[PDB]
């Protein structure tokens, strides 16, 4: 996240960290206690056994006991496209559940459909670059963004700070953007390098994966 | 172990996860080629028509001491030099 702000510890108990050989690369949203949504080109053609999913995070340069870590066992996508970043979202099955507690809690989704406006006011998160050619951020940062449709694909949800260089960056994909409480978009791609100003950020739609999620997580 | 962070750019479009080249002990560009070639066509379904015709289709190499190195993947003429891994910050990958 560019031009964001520390987070408060445990604010987002849904926000996940997915690892690899010790390293932070993408996000994800814990929306059953054996579920976690990320984007699908995170782990399109990786080592799925090797990624650790990490709940409970805060400050990825400290130890912390609030963690709780599973591994894959499954991968559930649905038409994704690699070619133009279609569909950018992958449901992932834990090997066990989380237990709930005060740093570790599912997150809320969208009804199946919801489109938001232009203007509505929303809130995106991650441990990814503070800067551009930046290193993974140690505190989990949150930066406030305005929902956008121009420059934006039907295809997805994009997302706008006005007014100044800000918005998310290498290691945010996969991180949830919420709007009002729920879970409106997952971070896919951005155009013009990170934190533009002229392009807006790219998030995969929840609200039009929601049948098909409920299907999965029950 | 050398690890340098690598971005995809395609079409304009830059897919947000941290990836890495985890590789002193110096190399051949053609080792690099290879890789980055495989991972254009692993994360964006990039193609050998795709990047043969595209205006542009390369790779730059930032080096520790703060100089850029482009490096053509229509044409690699260093394909057979070496370079050592360990000089390397960051590689931008870019076909458009
Ligand atoms: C779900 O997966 C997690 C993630 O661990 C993965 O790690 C690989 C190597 C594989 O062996 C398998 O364990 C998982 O895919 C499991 O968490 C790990 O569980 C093991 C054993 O329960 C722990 O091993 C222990 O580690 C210490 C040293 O660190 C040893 O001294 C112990 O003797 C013991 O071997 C390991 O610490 C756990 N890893 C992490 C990061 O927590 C988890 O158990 C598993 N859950 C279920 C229900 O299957
Ligand atoms: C930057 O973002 C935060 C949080 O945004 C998230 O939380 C909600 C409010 C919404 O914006 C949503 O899209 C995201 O889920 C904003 O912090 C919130 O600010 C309001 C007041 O401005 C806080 O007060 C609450 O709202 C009503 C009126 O709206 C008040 O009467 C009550 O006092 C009530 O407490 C609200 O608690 C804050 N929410 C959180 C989670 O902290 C912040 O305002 C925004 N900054 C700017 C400049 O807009």
């Amino acid at each position: 996240i560019v031009g964001g702000r520390r987070a408060r510890p445990h604010a987002w108990p849904f926000m996940v960290s997915l690892q690899l050989r010790g390293g932070h690369f993408c996000g994800a949203t814990l929306i059953a206690p054996n579920f976690v949504m990320s984007a699908a080109h995170c782990v399109a053609n990786v080592n799925v056994r090797a990624v650790r999913v990490v709940l409970g995070a805060h400050n990825l340069s400290r130890r912390e006991p609030t963690r709780q870590v599973f591994a894959v066992q499954r991968i559930f996508e649905n038409g994704y496209d690699p070619v133009n970043l279609l569909n950018d979202i992958v449901i992932l099955q834990l090997n066990g559940s989380a237990t709930i507690n005060a740093n570790v809690q599912v997150a809320q989704l969208p009804a199946q459909g919801r489109r938001l406006g232009n203007g509505v006011q929303c809130l995106a998160m991650g441990w990814g670059l503070l800067g551009r050619n930046r290193g993974i951020a140690s505190v989990l940062q949150e930066l406030n963004v305005t929902v956008v449709t121009s420059l934006c694909r039907r295809s997805n949800v994009c997302t706008l700070v006005r007014g100044r260089q800000a918005g998310v960056c290498f290691g945010d994909s996969g991180s949830p953007l919420v709007c009002n409480g729920l879970i409106h978009g997952i971070a896919s791609f951005v155009r013009g390098g990170c934190a533009s100003g002229l392009y807006p950020d790219a998030f995969a739609p929840v609200a039009q994966f929601v049948n098909w999620i409920d299907s999965i997580i029950q | 172990k050398h690890t340098v962070p690598y971005t995809i750019s395609v079409d304009g479009i830059t897919a947000l996860h941290r990836t890495y080249f985890v590789f002193n002990k110096k190399v051949l560009y053609q080792e690099i080629d290879s890789k980055v070639k495989n991972e254009l066509a692993s994360q964006r379904g990039v193609t050998t028509e795709k990047i043969n015709n595209a205006q542009t289709a390369t790779y730059t190499l930032t080096l520790n001491d703060g100089n850029k190195k482009v490096v053509n993947l229509k044409k690699n003429d260093d394909a057979k030099n070496s370079i050592d891994p360990s000089t390397i910050k960051q590689i931008q990958i870019v076909v458009k």
